[PDB]
C-alpha cells in the first residue's frame, strides 16, 4: 500500500515492461482506457492508480510508435495505422449528426477512450477536442435547469442509495 | 536640431487592433459555445514595455518595504501565532488561484479575436505570474523570518494531505481552466475575482493588520492595485460575447454554475479562515458575506451587466440560505481532521466563544459544547490519545466529501445545510451535499471523477499517510499540523500512530 | 482609527505574549525540498517550482488523484495528451536567466525608459537628417513595418502554451518568450510612430505595412509559415520549439540581423538598429531558455532522450520547408534595394552565417542532419 | 535585544501619551518658501534649493554674516569673486529634467544594465563578424579610443565648478554634467575592452589611443583646447559655459555625430553607435540644463542680462578659435579612411549641420554674431 | 548565433583608468596647498560612473520603497516622541549642510589629486555627498509632510539662520570642509569629521531614533552609512598620497590637530546635548560614548593605523578630554536660555530625566537641575510669565559670549567645564575666546576668522523683531516655531516675546 508507490503500480510497471511491439502496446493501452478510465469504465478496481498506469502505458506506446513510424506516419497516423484526419473527420460528422446530448456524450467519451494520444497524433486529437467539445457543450447546456432532478436522475440511470 | 520627442504607450496602442489579420484558420483552439466579437476594445491602452514599467514601480515599492524596514521591525515574527497559521493557507491557496489564472487568461487570450482584447488578456497573464510570485513570496518571507516556517516552507507538497486543498483546487484551479473559455472567464473574472478574490484580498489585509502582520498588507495591497484591469477584462469578455445568440442561450447557466462553484467553497472556507484563524476579529462573516455577495456583487456589479443579458444567479438565494452556519460546520470538520493539514489549528478560547455567541446566537449550545467536550477529552494534549475524528465515529456522524465541490460535510451534525444524496452509477457511489452540484454531476458525470481523501486513504493508518506525504517537521517526528498554536507539547507522528486511526470510506455503509 | 497589532500597545502586548520562545522549525528555507539546478536554491526556484498543482501521473507532479473538474468529455485540466514530448519530470527546466516576474519586468522597464531617453535625444539631435529618404519611406515604413505582423503571429503561437504548459517553469518561460515577441512588434510600431512625429508626411498607419504583409510577395511564405505555426499547431511544445528553434532562428534571424540590422546602417538609419538591438537581445535571451527546455531537459531526458529527439527532428523537418520557403520569398527584397547596396557575395555570406548559427545552436543538439549548402542554395534560388 | 519605540508596547504607550492631538502646524510642505519654477513645487526643488548656506551678499542667499572660517589670506568659502557672471539670485536655475540624485542614478543604472544585456546579446549573436576589420583596428582602437581623453579632460574641467558653484542647483547640475562626461570616457574604454574580449588579438591597452591623443596630429588642437579649458580657466562659469556651449557643442558634436555616428555604420559597426547614442543622450540632457543656467537665468537676468551676454560673447569669441582649430585638425582624419567612404559634399553638409545647430542652440541666445560660412571655411581648410 | 555571451564589468574598465590622465605643463592643482598629492596613487574601490550608479540605485530603491509604502502605512512619521521630532529637525538639517559642503570639499579634493584613480575616488564621494544631502533633506521633507510638527522640518534652511548653534555648525561642517588647504579640508572632512564623529554619529542617531519611535531616520541613515567605507578609504588615500612629500613631516600633524580641535569643539557639547537633552529614552551617557568614539575608536585604532605615515595623535586630545565632561550640559543651559532664536522646540529635563542625569553625571543636579528648577518656577514654559532664561543670565551677571573662532556660545562665570575667557581688542574690534587653541588660530590667522556673532548682528534689536524678520514663525503668522516645551498647548507667540522686551546686547562692549 502507498499513495505514490504500491504493489498495483509495481505489477503494472512490470506488465508494461514486457511489451515489445507497438501493436500489442497500443492494444493494451486501448483496452486499459476502456476498462479503467471514464465514468463508463468497466470497473472501478483501479480508481486510485489508473491515471499513473495509463501515463506509463502511454510512454511505452509513444516510444514504440516513434521507433516504428516514419516522419510522415508519426505526424499523420494513429498507432493502429489509421489516418488520423479521416478518423477525426468521421467522428466530427457523427457528432454533428447527434440528436441529443446523450448520444453526443457517448461519441465524445468514446473518441477520447479510443484515440487519446499516443494513439492519435496530438494535433489531430486536440482539433477533435475543440470541435466535439463545442458540440457536446452546446447540446448539454441548453435548457440546463428545465429537467427536474427526478427526471434527470431517471435519464442518467442512477440508482438512489440515499 | 529639433524638439525632444518620444512615443507613449497610447500612441502605439492606437494601431494594435490592426495587428491581427484575416486567414482561414484564425480561430480559437478551444471548444466554446460562444464567439467573441473581433472588434472588442480594451479599456487600458497598455503595451508590454509600459506594463513592465508600471509593474516595476510597484515591485520596487513592495520589495523595498519588505527587505529594509519590515525586516528591521522584525515584522515577520511579531504576528499572532494563529494568524501566522492562517497565512500559510491563505497565501498558498491564493497562489494556486493566481497560478491557474495565468493558464486561464492564456486560454482567454487564445479565445479573443480582437487584438485589443488579446492584449488585455495578455496583461492579465503577466499579472497572474506577478501575483503567483507575490503570494509565493509571502510564504517565503514567513518561512525565512517567521515564528513557525513549517507549512510556509513546504506548502506546495504538504497541502496535498488534507481535504480543504481539494475544494480549493476545484474553485481556483480546475474551475479556472477546465471547460468553456467563457465559463472559465466567469469563474475567474466575473465571479471569482469580482465576487470574492478582490474583497478577500482587501479584507485579508485588514485582518493581517489587526493581527500584527505587516507583510501580507505590503504584498496584497500591491496585488490589489492590478485588479481594475482584470475587472475590465471580465467585463469586456461579457461585452464581446453579448451580440451572439449563444450568449442568450447559455450565459446565465454558465454564470450560475460559476457562482455556485465559487461560493460553495468560499462561503465556508473564508469565514472559517477569518473567524477561527485570527485572534483579533475585524467583522463577523455573516455581514461580510452579505455585503460581498448580495450587495457588492449580486446587486451592483451584476446589475451593471443587465444590458448584456446577465441576470443574478438563480442559486443566490440558496447560497444565502446555506451560508449562515457553513463556516462553523466546516471548522468543526477541519479541526476534527487537524492531523491532515499543514497548519496549526486552535480551539476557540473563552473570549472567542463569547464573541461567537454574541455574533451567532445559538453558536455555543452546538459548537461550543462540542469544542468543550473535545477539550476535556484532551484534543490538544498529545498523550490523550484522542483525535476529534474519533468523536465523529463514536457519535455516528459520518463525514462525507461532496463529489463535485470536494467540500467535507457532516449532514447529521451541520446546523446549516444537512442534505445527503448518495447515488450509485456503474459500480461506484457518489455523495452530494446540494442540488446544484448533484445536477452538475448528472449533466456531465465525466467532468467530476476526483477521488476524495477517504477513497484515496481507505484502509490506511493516519500516521502512514502523514509520513508518506511529508507532513513532518524538520526534526522528522513532530507533525506540521497541530491541534493548538502553543510552542510546547506538540504532537508527534508517534502520538498519531498510537491512536491507530484508519481511514474508512463513508459511502461503504450504503 | 485603525489599530495595528504591530504598533498598538495592547494588541502588541497580547501578540508578544502568545509568541513562542524560538521558531518552531529550524528549517526556514521555503522550497527546501526542491532540487537546485545550481549550487544552492535560488529565489527564482523557491518562488516558481511546484506552483502548478500536478498529480504524479503528470511526470514530476507532487499531488495525487485526478483533477476535481475536467472539460466536457473528460479532457483533464492538464494532461500528458497535450504534447508529444515525454519526460520524467516536467519541473526540471530552469530559465538560465532565472527570471521570475520581478527581474523580468525590471529589465523590460529599464529598456522602456532607456528607449524614451534615446528617442528624445535622437529627435533633439536631429539625427534623422542623415537617413536616406527612400530607405525610410519604402523599407522602414513598408517592409520593416510588415515584419511586425510576423512578430505578432509568433507572439500568438504562444497562447496555447500559456494554457497547456505542464509545469510552472515551462509556463513562465513560455509566457516571457511570447511577451518578448509582442514587445518587438510594438517596438516596430513605435519606431513607425516616432518617424511620423519627426518626419512630416510619414504615415504611422499600419495599412501600408499590413497590405505588404497580407498581399505582398516578399512576405507571402513567411505569413503562410506564421499562420501555420500559430493556428495549425496544437502541441504547445511543437509550437514553442518550432517557433524558436526553427522558424525564428532562421527566418527572423536573417531578416532582423542579416537584412535590416545590416543594411540600415548603410542608409544613415541608426534608428532601426536601435530597436533591432533590443530584438536581438530578446532572441539571445530566449535562446538560452529554449535550449534548456528542449535540449538539456527533454532532448537529454534520461528515459526519453531518444524518443524526444526523434520528435524534435520530426518537427524540424516539418517546419524547415516553410521556413526555407519564407527565406526564399524574402530573398526578393534585395532586388528592390538601390543598386550597389549589397552583392550576391554578401547575401550568400549572411545566409551562411544564419544557417551555421542555426546548425551550431539548434540542429546539431538533436542530431538533425542539415545540409548548410543545400539550405543556402534553396534560399538563394529566390535571389537570382 | 533592542526595543523599538514604534513597536514596543511600553515605550509606544509613553510616546502615544506625549503626542499632540493634531499636528502643531498645518504647513506640511518642506520647501514652501521656495519660488517654484513650474506650477507646484517639486521634490527636486524641495530637496535641492537652499541647501547651500549662502549669506545674502551672495545673490539670492538667505543667511546673514561672513563665513565662519575663510582661506588663508582672507578668501571667502564662496564668493562673487570666483566668476565674472552676475545675477540677482544664484538659486534661480532649475534643471529642466529635475534631476536630483535618485532619478539621476536610477537612469544611469538603467543604462548600465541595458548596456550589459546588449553586450551579452551582441557577443552571443556574433554581430562582430560583419564589422570591417580595418575600421575596428584603426578607427575604433586608435581614434575613437583617443577621443576618450578629450572626454576625460572635459570631465576634469568640472572640478573647479564643483568646488565653486554659488548655489546648490548650479552645483548639482555641474556635477551631473561632469559625471556624464567621465561616464562617456569610461564607456569608450569599455567598448575597447569588449572588443578585446570578443576579437582575438585586439589590444585594450590605452597605449595606442593615448599616443594618438598626446602626440598625434588629428587630435592635437583638440588636446590643446581641452588642456586650456581644464587647467587655464579659473572661472567656474567660464569653464562650464565654454566646455558645453562652445567646445563640446561644435567639436565634440562633430566628432561623435558627424564622424563616428555617421561612418561607423558604413563599416558594419553597430557597436560604436550603441555607445554614441548614450553620449548623445547625455549631451542633449546637459544642453537643456546649460541653456537654462546660461540663457534662461544668467543671460536673461533682469538686471545683468546685458553684462552677462557681453561676458558670454567674450568667452565664445575666446574659445571659438581653439574649437575651430580642433575641428580643422580633426579634418585630417578623413584622409585615412578608405577611398569612397565620404566626399567633400557630405563632410561639408555635416559641418553645416553642426554649425547651424550650434548657432541655433547657443550662439544666437547671446546675440553672438557667428558666420556659418566663415566657420565652415576655416574648418574645411584642413580637409587634406 | 556564434559566440559566448560576454560583457565587461567595472573592474576591467577601471584597470585602465590610471592612464586616462596625461602630462602637460599646466596639469596642476588650482588651489593653494602645502602638500603634493603623488600620482600613481591608487583607490581601494574599482568603480566607474555607471557601476556606481547601479549600486547606489539599488540602495535608493530599497530605502524609498520602505518610506513610501510600509512606514507610511504604519504612521511611522507621527508615532515618534515629540522631543525626538524636535531633535530630528536639527540633526537632519545640520547633517544636510555637512553633506552638501562635503560635496564641494570632495570637488576641491578631486581638483587636488593628480592620479586619475584618486580623482575617481574623490568623484564617487562627490556623488555620494549629493546623495547624502538629498537623503537628509528627504528626512526633513518626510517629517514635514507626515510628522507631528512640520514647523522647523519645512523651513529649516532659512530658519536655522536665527540661532547661535547654526554658526558653529557652519564652522565645523561648512567652512572647515572647504576653506583652507585641500589636505586640511580632507583632514576636517574625512580623517576627523567622518572617521571620528560623523560615521559613529549616524549609527548612534539610528539607535536613539529607534528607541524613540522613529523609523524614518534609521531607514535613511543606515543607507547613508553604507557609503562611508569608501569615504574612509578616500581620507586614508589622501594621507597616503602626501606621505612621501617632505611637506608632510612639516605640516600634517599641525593640520590634523587644528582639524580635530575644530570638529571636537562643536561636536563635544552639541552632540551630547542633542542626544541626552533631545530624547525621552536614553541609549547611553554621552561621556562614555565620547570616550569610546574619540579616545578609543578614533585616537586609537584609526589614528594608530595612520601612524605609519607620520600621523601622530592630536596634541589637543588631552585638553579635549578634559573639557568634554560638562560641555554639553553647559551648552544646553545656554541653548535653552536662548530658545526663541531656535527653529526647534526644547524641553526642560523632567524628574526621571533629572534622575538619569544625576545617576550618570554626579553633581549634575545641584548645578544644572537647580537652575532648571528655578527657571521652571519662574514660568519659563508659561507664555504669560514674561520670563526668558536669558533674563536670568542678565540678572545674575552671567554674560554669554560667542567664541570668535568656533562660534560656540559659552558662559565662563557658570560653566562646570572650561570656564576660560580671553578678550583682546585688535584694530578697533574686540574678540572673545574660550580656549587657547582657537585663540592661537585667530592670532596666527586673524583674516580667516571674521564671523559676526548673533550679539553683534542683533545688537540693539528687540528679540521679537529679529524673530519676525528672519521668519521664525509658524504658518499661523503669530506663534513661534521655537518653544520652551514640547506640549501641544500654551505655545508662545511673537506677542509674548514682544512683551518680554528682550533687547540683544553685545557682551564685549562691557570691556
Ligand atoms: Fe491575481
Ligand atoms: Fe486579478
Ligand atoms: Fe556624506
Amino acid at each position: 500500500l502507498g499513495i505514490h508507490s504500491n504493489d498495483t503500480r509495481d505489477a503494472w510497471v512490470n506488465k508494461i515492461a514486457q511489451l515489445n511491439t507497438l501493436e500489442k502496446a497500443a492494444e493494451m493501452l486501448k483496452q486499459f482506457r476502456m476498462d479503467h478510465t471514464t465514468p463508463f469504465r468497466n470497473s472501478y478496481e483501479l480508481d486510485n492508480d489508473y491515471l499513473w498506469i495509463e501515463a506509463k502505458l502511454e510512454e511505452k506506446v509513444a516510444v514504440l510508435k516513434a521507433r516504428a513510424f516514419n516522419e510522415v506516419d508519426f505526424r499523420h497516423k494513429t498507432a493502429f495505422g489509421e489516418d488520423a484526419k479521416s478518423v477525426l473527420d468521421g467522428t466530427v460528422a457523427k457528432m454533428n449528426a447527434a440528436k441529443d446530448k446523450w448520444e453526443a456524450e457517448k461519441i465524445h467519451i468514446g473518441f477520447r477512450q479510443a484515440y487519446k494520444p499516443p494513439i492519435m497524433p496530438v494535433n489531430y486529437f486536440l482539433d477533435g477536442e475543440r470541435q466535439l467539445g463545442t458540440r457536446l457543450m452546446e447540446l448539454r447546456n441548453l435548457n440546463y435547469y428545465d429537467t427536474p432532478l427526478e427526471e434527470l436522475r431517471k435519464q442518467r440511470g442512477v440508482r438512489v442509495v440515499h | 536640431n529639433r524638439a525632444p520627442t518620444s512615443v507613449n504607450a497610447q500612441e502605439v496602442h492606437r494601431w494594435l487592433q490592426s495587428f491581427n489579420w484575416d486567414f482561414k484558420n484564425n480561430r480559437t483552439k478551444y471548444a466554446t459555445k460562444y464567439k467573441m466579437a473581433n472588434e472588442t476594445k480594451e479599456q487600458f491602452k497598455l503595451i508590454a514595455k509600459e506594463y513592465a514599467r508600471m509593474e516595476a514601480v510597484k515591485d520596487e515599492r513592495q520589495f523595498g518595504s519588505l527587505q529594509d524596514a519590515l525586516t528591521r521591525l522584525n515584522a515577520g515574527v511579531r504576528v499572532h501565532p494563529k494568524w501566522n497559521e492562517t497565512m500559510k493557507v491563505v497565501s498558498n491557496f491564493l497562489e494556486v488561484g493566481e497560478y491557474n489564472a495565468i493558464a486561464a487568461t492564456g486560454m482567454l487570450w487564445d479565445s479573443a479575436q480582437a487584438a485589443e482584447q488579446k492584449n488585455g488578456y495578455l496583461a492579465q497573464v503577466l499579472d497572474e505570474i506577478r501575483h503567483t510570485h507575490q503570494c509565493a513570496y509571502v510564504n517565503y518571507y514567513f518561512a525565512k523570518n517567521g515564528q513557525d516556517p513549517a507549512g510556509h516552507n513546504d506548502a506546495r507538497r504538504t497541502r496535498t494531505i488534507g481535504p480543504l486543498w481539494k475544494g480549493m483546487k476545484r474553485v481556483f484551479s480546475d474551475g479556472f481552466i477546465s471547460g468553456d473559455a467563457v465559463e472559465c472567464s466567469l469563474n475567474l473574472q466575473l465571479v471569482g475575482e469580482a465576487c470574492f478574490t478582490n474583497p478577500l484580498i482587501v479584507a485579508v489585509t485588514e485582518w493581517a493588520a489587526a493581527n500584527g502582520d505587516e507583510i501580507t498588507p505590503t504584498v496584497f495591497l500591491s496585488i490589489e492595485t492590478d485588479e481594475l484591469r482584470h475587472m475590465a477584462n471580465g467585463y469586456q469578455t461579457v461585452v464581446s460575447i453579448a451580440n451572439d445568440p449563444a450568449s442568450a442561450k447559455y450565459l446565465n447557466t454558465d454564470l450560475n454554475n460559476a457562482f455556485w462553484t465559487q461560493q460553495k467553497y468560499f462561503t465556508p472556507v473564508l469565514g472559517m479562515l477569518f473567524e477561527y484563524g485570527s485572534k483579533f476579529k475585524v467583522e463577523p462573516w455573516v455581514k461580510t458575506w452579505n455585503r460581498w455577495v448580495y450587495e457588492d456583487w449580486g446587486g451592483i456589479w451584476i446589475g451593471r451587466l443587465g444590458k448584456y443579458g446577465v441576470e443574478s444567479p438563480r442559486s443566490l438565494k440558496d447560497a444565502k440560505q446555506d451560508a449562515y452556519w457553513a463556516h462553523h460546520d466546516l471548522y468543526l470538520l477541519a479541526y476534527a481532521l487537524w492531523p491532515t493539514g499543514f497548519f496549526r489549528l486552535a480551539l476557540p478560547d473563552q473570549e472567542e466563544m463569547e464573541w461567537f455567541e454574541a455574533n451567532y446566537p445559538g453558536w455555543y449550545d452546538h459548537y461550543g459544547k462540542i469544542y468543550e467536550e473535545w477539550r476535556a477529552r484532551g484534543c490538544e494534549d498529545p498523550s490523550s490519545g484522542f483525535i476529534p475524528l474519533m468523536w465523529f465515529i463514536e457519535n455516528n456522524h459520518p463525514i462525507y466529501i461532496d463529489r463535485v465541490s470536494q467540500v467535507p460535510f457532516c449532514p447529521s451534525l451541520a446546523k446549516g445545510a444537512s442534505t445527503l444524496r448518495v447515488h450509485e452509477y456503474n459500480g461506484q457511489m457518489h455523495t452530494f451535499s446540494d442540488q446544484w452540484g448533484e445536477r452538475m454531476w448528472l449533466a456531465e458525470p465525466e467532468r467530476y471523477e476526483c477521488q476524495n481523501i477517504f477513497e484515496q486513504y481507505e484502509g490506511r493508518e493516519l500516521s502512514e499517510v502523514i509520513a508518506e506525504l511529508h507532513g513532518l517537521r524538520s526534526d522528522g517526528k513532530t507533525l506540521i499540523a497541530q491541534p493548538h498554536v502553543r510552542g510546547d507539547k506538540l504532537w508527534t507522528l508517534d502520538d498519531i500512530k498510537r491512536l491507530n486511526c484508519v481511514f474508512k470510506n463513508p459511502v461503504k455503509a450504503f | 482609527e485603525r489599530r495595528r497589532g504591530l504598533t498598538d500597545p495592547e494588541m502588541a502586548a497580547v501578540i508578544l505574549k502568545a509568541l513562542p520562545e524560538a521558531p518552531l522549525d529550524g528549517n526556514n528555507k521555503m522550497g527546501y525540498f526542491v532540487t537546485p539546478r545550481w549550487k544552492r536554491l535560488t529565489e527564482y526556484e523557491a518562488l516558481t517550482v511546484y506552483a502548478q498543482p500536478n498529480a504524479d501521473w503528470i511526470a514530476g507532479g507532487l499531488d495525487w488523484g485526478d483533477w476535481t473538474q475536467k472539460f466536457h468529455g473528460g479532457r483533464p485540466s492538464w494532461g500528458n495528451e497535450t504534447t508529444e514530448l515525454r519526460t520524467v519530470d516536467w519541473f526540471k527546466h530552469r530559465d538560465p536567466l532565472r527570471r521570475w516576474h520581478a527581474p523580468y519586468v525590471k529589465d523590460k522597464a529599464e529598456e522602456w525608459r532607456y528607449t524614451d531617453r534615446f528617442l528624445q535625444g535622437y529627435s533633439a539631435d536631429g539625427q534623422i537628417r542623415a537617413m536616406n529618404p527612400t530607405w525610410r519611406d519604402e523599407f522602414i515604413n513598408r517592409y520593416w513595418g510588415a515584419f511586425l505582423f510576423n512578430e505578432y503571429g509568433l507572439f500568438n503561437a504562444h497562447s496555447q502554451g500559456a494554457r497547456e504548459a505542464l509545469s510552472d517553469v515551462t509556463r513562465v518561460s513560455l509566457a516571457f518568450w511570447g511577451f518578448d515577441k509582442i514587445d518587438i512588434a510594438q517596438m516596430i510600431q513605435l519606431e513607425r510612430g516616432f518617424l511620423a512625429k519627426i518626419v512630416p508626411g510619414f504615415d504611422e498607419s499600419t495599412a501600408v505595412p499590413k497590405a505588404e504583409w497580407t498581399n505582398g510577395e516578399v512576405y507571402k511564405s513567411a505569413r503562410l509559415a506564421v499562420e501555420g505555426l500559430w493556428q495549425e499547431v496544437f502541441d504547445w511544445n511543437e509550437s514553442a520549439f518550432s517557433v524558436h528553434a526553427v522558424y525564428d532562428a532562421l527566418f527572423g534571424q536573417f531578416v532582423r540581423r542579416e537584412f535590416f540590422q545590416r543594411l540600415a546602417p548603410r542608409f544613415g538609419d541608426n534608428l532601426t538598429p536601435f530597436f533591432i538591438n533590443q530584438a536581438q537581445t530578446y532572441f539571445q535571451i530566449a535562446k538560452q531558455g529554449v535550449q534548456d527546455l528542449y535540449y538539456n531537459c527533454l532532448g537529454d531526458d534520461p528515459e526519453f532522450s531518444d524518443y524526444n529527439r526523434t520528435v524534435m527532428r520530426n518537427w524540424t523537418g516539418k517546419w524547415l520547408e516553410p521556413t526555407i520557403a519564407a527565406l526564399r520569398d524574402f530573398m526578393g527584397l534585395f532586388a528592390k534595394l538601390p543598386a550597389g547596396t549589397t552583392d550576391k557575395e554578401e547575401i550568400t555570406a549572411s545566409l551562411y552565417r544564419v544557417v551555421d548559427d542555426w546548425i551550431e545552436d539548434y540542429a546539431s543538439r538533436i542530431d538533425f542532419k542539415a545540409d548548410r549548402d543545400q539550405i543556402v542554395k534553396a534560399v538563394l534560388a529566390g535571389l537570382k
